[PDB]
């Protein structure tokens, strides 16, 4: 049973990234949508694809997902998590995460509230304490790619999920929506508007934009993409430089054992203890 | 033969290469070691201490006693001249030094040498001490080091500040020469240790000038080495086991006295196996260094959804935080191990000591029934065999598997038969897997034993959640669906019960009517002690618990029976092994030999607790030496 | 007269103050209720239910059975109709409504619904339904409820829509009616839930209708309160307690079972206090929320330090991310109490149910070895008492105490006597707290009992750290100290055992050979039972455990020492309370009546599980019943 | 004994911390340090002041500090804070702070490392993972007081230290300090530098403008304070709106007992569930 109120917006979310997994031809099966605790949390429970679902602890999401990635990166690891979870209790994960810069991509769902007491991004007045701007966190702490989505223009948000999927690398879509039971514009249709780094001179500039732009507010509420730089190496590049065949025998893929006997060779490591 | 040999210093001045280098020579002319490293939680200044039991016979534990002490400053020899029995090696330049001009010692530390000097009349000066050591029978061999470094650097025409360094060889080479074995040995051990050419070649006169200036007093031969033997510690061990276990996935934060495993694990990351057909191949373990605890644990656990043998290391504030994790891989049929290195606790504790204080929440770590399969290595063969046994129990019970290794061990090394970790084979146990026949796979089916068949993420649509779940892994409230779920998965350690045999989850040594009950690193003291006591015509036995999840339960009401003793030895204040035993079978220990300073259990401790016991009944020794 | 009425409906359609409504006037007229909700971990459209008991008498538990089920919708008769037993008051438009069509409803649920009416041949309609509960002597009466509602609007001339929630009324009005207790104290108590004058008349309306179309049938008198009535829930008046004890901060982050309790003390922070003099002064309760359970713990534990009497409410999830913090106040001799909401784990586990399977856990939180002290409630009022016995059990021994209640407990309500919680005075013991008499102050002195003089920040320079210290809070290594320190803070243990009596830390009712053993929530079920029970010839005793540590080891002794059948009675797998017996004095139960269903055992549970045992030696009785 | 190598950096933190206590003239008796785990860790242990001294847990300074001072504001609480510490296992403490805005200074030691493996402030190469700036974090998480400081210019630290403590609200200097075992400027020295909030209108701009000062570091590695506004309410500001007597009578100054009986009434709580 799809459990959440009528009104939600949760719905469409679930519907976005339904589409954006179908139109990358991505095989389901090697998708795991990893999910906070919330009314957000329950998620990929209510999808109609053969995609795997991990209902994690609250805040812990990214952690489950950087093993589950790192351990098997042919995987295609999605985090959906709620405001109180990510930027709640899992602060210090998610800015981790962007450090790492491991393929992954994260899609909060701000809708204001502990559904399941004020959250982390609800303004003050209205709650004693102050709201975060997830997006300058996510700046700060290097997530290669960072937007915000908007979840009743579906079709937009769709294409959000879809850019930060291929994103080589760490993204953030932040999403806007709506609690029932407790104007905006696009970056894509302004002309100046080129948040792609492509040398790496161009860098400092375009992270200074983002995080400029990540802060305007006044009923001129931008939605898209604010920032990207694909020319950091990702947490799998620097594997690949201490593992060479990471990419080609990671370890979910590894052969340790035939007939029950292990096939790794510890010998030289005993060799070297030798008196 | 067993002799003690002890070096100390101040963190920092290399001391603790100085002691591996002595161990290094001793053992190439064909003597077992155990040795151990005593530092303060700081990086620079505080006293160390280095501990050398040599042997012909492989040995087993530490002593409460030095033969040997090798000393070059002054607090080294405050530190332990009530141990030092036969021979002080030091530095005549401190004959005058007073323990109150020792600025690095605790103030705890000075009251107590003061206390032992004046409790015969004694002052306080370094003098005093060889007075009292002179009262003893110990033979006091001094050393003007400033002159030896002196000529070394004349010698190597620099100035004295560069060789410097060489007062700890001075040391070696003089203590290795009361044993009077051959010097090419120690000059062996010394250009494999340093790279520099320079560095070995002053190194080298120091030992030379020490070992020269002393008499043969031990007189000990050399012995032939018949089949290969290996120096390691703990940590490099639990490393070894669990690498040849198929360990791949590693995450960890940093905490002393687990640091160094994972760290070895990422030096030689890069492993070679034979695969099918026979073909080499490399394959790659890949470790994490995480930003806090909670991470930790819960990048082992996802990773492990993937099928990868995942574990992370830690130690007591460290686990503590893990918790929550490990309910959920609890919770969700997880295969992980977590090596639990347990020091002084609690809180920050004594971050270098010891402690045997967090075996019960261990056993009950975390909120909700599920099965925690908990071992506890008792030495450092245990630790290899125990980390591929730990790794196949996750997977064979599908659960999480505690591994208890005390910092005792994991910082203590010996040298023993290489043998003893390559005659068996590494057997890889990996339970009930299966191919997945569709695209959609129920993850949680209710069968008889607990253990649900197990497919990994990729091979088919699986769900995982920290809420009760149906079969498919779906959120469910339905109570009929919760008693059957939560019973399945609590009946999987009815299964281990019945599976495993409890014999493997004891070590029985002798059949007598006083029984040593302990478990972990104790065990090597009381069995050197047993030897010592039978030799007085007291007979004694050891009972070590290894597995105390399942709990050996019929097993001990059958070997604990009529017992008049039962003496719990552990390192804590409670006896929380005698508290298991207790719980799972009512039988009460007697007495108690217990210690909480973080310094492990001596062989000497253990037989005069034993005697204290006998002799007047005393309920429960507590002992505390060890600086 | 002990009648049982149940309500159910989806959630957020207000039921849950319609049950309100229900037993507000019926305790009106005199009748002692105990009432629970029943929810899932869902906001808006499950099936939620709610039971409410009325008697005469105080009334302590709930039942198996209901006498009367109040509906409206198809999932309510759906999922109670095997458990209704006189009425069922009921929506005629769901006549040939069908199990499969109900979308809400959990599949395994449905399938049961089958199961039950396939079991005697019926078919899966609510009409199915009628035919079972026809079967069985219980009268069905039908509401064409659409009708009703057109009939209230019409009369408010309003559209339907407005006044559909009145539906709840008119099953409340029916309810209510058949009890045969006068209209006045519904109608009393609608005006005084909703505020609205327009709400209060069509809903007021809704009853009539219902209260007009059925007859007297339970004919209940009227009766007199004598002594002052108050009707509260286990969160409320944990609140209460604490606040009586002098509570004066406390940090919370929300989840379910516990947000309440802090929502409570918050909205009433602002607290009258005589004072001095007999000055009336207003005193503030700080709250905060916390981002996450470690900083909740930890900003408790900081402020005590200051000498406030700090405090955290949470639950198992949030407790496991405690254990660290409640390890550094061990270290530290910290006060402060953790409200331990428990409820049904492991991990995220059933967050809306309830469970007694974090006990152990609680007794052995955190690394190392500290005095945890910790109790359980068994009833409400016991949770008021037992909320300022464990802030002074926090300041008397210098140590974290945990408090459980179930969230069975907090979600229940219940009518008593004002006088439980106000007859006895609200003493405060603040232990050994003392005017330092100079600048610099040692927090830590080694005394006999293990308490040390204790002074609050600000009064004079005082150390704190989570390494081992000395008696002036410096980090200490040394071996002696260490020793001393660590037994220090355990000894305080074994004076709170010394100076508690162990008759305040278990209840003690009846004397027999059969012994019900238990601690938490199924008190109220087993004193009800064993009363029943008695009337039948069968004689029992119930021993309830309280304070689980320090443990009533002698008194456990005296009480269970030659007793043919020792019966654990607990929410839980493993029967951890009983665990606990057996490792303190060796005593087995020889019997288990056990639930880990998440819904409370019921009165005839016990009594049905207590006859299977007499009657076969049935070794564990596992119960299940509850939606 | 003070156990630190020599060398080190900790020793010119100590020292101008110990100077901004003493030149306030604060009654050091009501100065309680709160420091974590590490080497840093130590520092309180070795003051030659009455002060008060809490060596608390990995990462969890900020949130015993909060409860010290939430219970008695009328103490000065200052806490002390290694890289690995705050940053690595603290940082969802360290966000969280800034939106409370508690009148509490926050000082990190910047050494590069885990002194007591490579830190959160560690560069990349050199080190599998990104560095954080923790000026841009605050600033983000909305600490109203940003500052950097340097460990070898005693005298501007000291000064530092001092406005940081004065701030009515949360603080952050951020200290660079050298391990020997694992240029620069003053923005007091630049004619433009006004980093102090003095209307409501100025806020956004000095925002903006501390956030891109802070991520200058082309070796012109600027030091000073960077942001400053005392118009934000501070936590307990808030907590007065619901107390209004917190600070004449906060819980640490109540009298909760007189001869053992609770003075604390609770009747009206009682009266309002009667039947
Ligand atoms: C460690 C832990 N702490 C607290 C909880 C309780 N909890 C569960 S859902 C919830 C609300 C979560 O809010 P959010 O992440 O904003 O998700 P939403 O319901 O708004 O999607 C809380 C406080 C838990 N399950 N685990
Ligand atoms: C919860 C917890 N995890 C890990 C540790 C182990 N630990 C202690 S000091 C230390 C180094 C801390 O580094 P940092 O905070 O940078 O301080 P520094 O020594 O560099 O001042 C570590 C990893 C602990 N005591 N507690
Ligand atoms: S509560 Fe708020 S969030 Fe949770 S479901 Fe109902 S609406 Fe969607
Ligand atoms: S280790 Fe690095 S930081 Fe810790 S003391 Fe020695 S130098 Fe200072
Ligand atoms: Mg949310
Ligand atoms: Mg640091």
């Amino acid at each position: 049973f799809v459990d959440w109120c009528p009104g939600c917006g949760d719905f469409g979310i679930l519907r976005a990234e339904e589409m954006a997994i179908r139109e990358l031809g991505i095989n389901p099966k090697s998708v795991v949508i990893v999910s906070g605790i919330g009314c957000s949390g329950k998620i990929p429970h209510f999808m109609n694809l053969p995609i795997s679902g991990v209902h994690t602890l609250h805040g812990r999401s990214i952690a489950f997902a950087t093993g589950i990635k790192l351990s098997n990166p042919s995987l295609e690891v999605i985090v959906n998590v709620g405001d109180g979870d990510g930027l709640g209790i899992g602060m210090g994960h998610f800015v981790h995460l962007g450090r790492r810069n491991i393929d992954i991509a994260v899609l909060v769902h701000n809708n204001g509230v502990y559904g399941l007491q004020a959250s982390p991004t609800l303004h003050r007045g209205e709650n004693i304490m102050d709201a975060v701007n997830p997006l300058a966190v996510a700046l700060a702490a290097g997530y290669t790619f960072v937007a915000r989505g908007y979840a009743y223009d579906v079709m937009h948000l769709k294409e959000l999920i879809k850019k930060a999927i291929l994103h080589k690398g760490s993204a953030l879509v932040d999403i806007l929506q709506p609690c029932p039971t407790y104007r905006v514009y696009k970056l894509d249709n302004v002309p100046g508007w080129d948040p792609v780094v492509r040398k790496e001179e161009e860098a400092q500039k375009k992270f200074e934009q983002a995080i400029m732009k990540s802060y305007e507010w006044g009923e001129k509420i931008p939605i898209g993409i604010f920032y990207q730089n694909e020319l950091v190496p990702t947490f799998e590049d620097r594997l690949t430089s201490n593992i060479p065949n990471y990419r080609e025998y990671y370890p979910a893929k590894q052969q340790i054992e035939i007939n029950g006997i292990s096939t790794t060779k510890i010998d030289e490591l005993i060799k070297a203890k030798r008196i | 033969t067993r002799i003690v040999w002890m070096i100390g210093g101040a963190q920092g001045l290399g001391v603790d290469t100085s002691a591996n280098i002595f161990g290094n020579a001793v053992a190439k002319a064909g003597y077992y070691l155990f040795g151990n490293r005593e530092y303060y939680s700081n990086i620079k200044g505080r006293h160390s201490y280095f501990e050398v039991v040599i042997s012909e016979k492989p040995i087993r534990s530490l002593s409460s006693y030095v033969n040997i002490l090798a000393s070059f400053d002054a607090e080294t020899v405050f530190q332990h001249f009530t141990e030092t029995k036969e021979y002080l090696i030091y530095n005549v330049e401190y004959e005058n030094t007073t323990v109150d001009l020792v600025k690095s010692m605790e103030p705890e530390m000075a009251e107590q040498v003061k206390e032992a000097l004046s409790k015969e009349r004694l002052g306080f000066t370094i003098k005093d001490v060889l007075e009292y050591l002179k009262r003893r029978g110990v033979k006091v061999i001094g050393f003007n080091y400033t002159e030896l470094i002196k000529k070394i650097a004349d010698t190597f025409k620099v100035p004295m500040s560069v060789v410097e360094r060489a007062k700890n060889m001075i040391a070696v080479g003089a203590s290795y020469g009361l044993l009077g074995l051959k010097f090419d040995y120690l000059k062996d051990a010394i250009s494999s240790t340093f790279k520099n050419e320079l560095f070995i070649k002053f190194n080298t006169m120091a030992a030379e000038l020490g070992y020269n200036s002393v008499p043969n007093v031990y007189k000990l031969q050399e012995y032939k080495i018949e089949k290969q033997r290996i120096q390691v510690d703990g940590n490099t061990i639990s490393a070894m086991g669990k690498l040849a276990g198929g360990l791949r996935f590693q995450s960890y934060y940093p905490i002393t006295p687990a640091s160094d495993e994972s760290v070895y694990i990422e030096a030689n990351q890069n492993l070679d196996m034979i695969v099918e057909g026979n073909e080499l191949r490399k394959g790659g373990v890949v470790v994490v260094q995480a930003e806090d605890e909670l991470a930790a644990i819960n990048m082992a656990v996802g990773a492990a959804l993937t099928g990868v043998r995942s574990a992370t290391a830690t130690s007591g504030p460290g686990f503590s935080l893990m918790s929550e994790g490990i309910s959920w891989a609890g919770m969700n049929e997880v295969p992980v191990v977590i090596t639990y290195y347990m020091r002084g606790a609690p809180a920050t504790g004594l971050p270098t000591r010891s402690g045997q204080a967090d075996l019960k929440f261990a056993l009950n770590v975390g909120h909700g029934e599920f099965p925690r399969i908990v071992i506890a290595s008792g030495d450092h063969v245990e630790i290899f065999w125990d980390a591929i046994w730990a790794l196949n129990l996750a997977e064979k019970y599908q659960t999480p598997v505690i591994h208890i290794i005390e910092k005792t061990l994991a910082n203590a090394y010996s040298v023993f038969e290489e043998e003893l970790i390559t005659n068996r084979p590494y057997v890889i146990e990996r339970g009930k897997i299966v191919k997945p026949t569709s695209d959609y796979f129920n993850r949680f089916e209710v069968t008889e034993d607990g253990i649900s068949p197990r497919v990994f993420l990729g091979q088919a649509s699986i769900f995982y959640t920290g809420d009760e779940h149906n079969e498919e892994g779906h959120i469910t409230e339905n109570s009929i669906n919760r008693m059957k779920m939560y019973e399945k998965r609590n009946k999987k350690l009815e299964t281990a019960d019945k599976e495993i045999p409890e014999e493997q989850r004891v070590n029985i040594v002798g059949d007598a009517d006083i029984v040593l009950l302990t478990w972990g690193s104790p065990k090597g003291a009381i069995l050197d002690a047993m030897e010592e006591l039978s030799k007085d015509g007291i007979k004694t036995m050891m009972v070590q618990v290894k597995m105390f999840n399942p709990y050996p339960k019929n097993l001990m009401k059958k070997i604990l029976s009529g017992k008049s003793k039962i003496i719990a030895v552990e390192n804590n204040y409670n006896a929380q092994g005698a508290e298991v035993l207790a719980e799972k079978t009512g039988i009460f220990a007697t007495n108690y030999i217990l210690k909480w300073t973080g310094r492990p259990i001596t062989r000497e401790e253990v037989i005069e607790g034993i005697k204290k016991i006998l002799e007047r009944d005393e309920k429960r020794v507590v002992l505390y030496g060890g600086a």
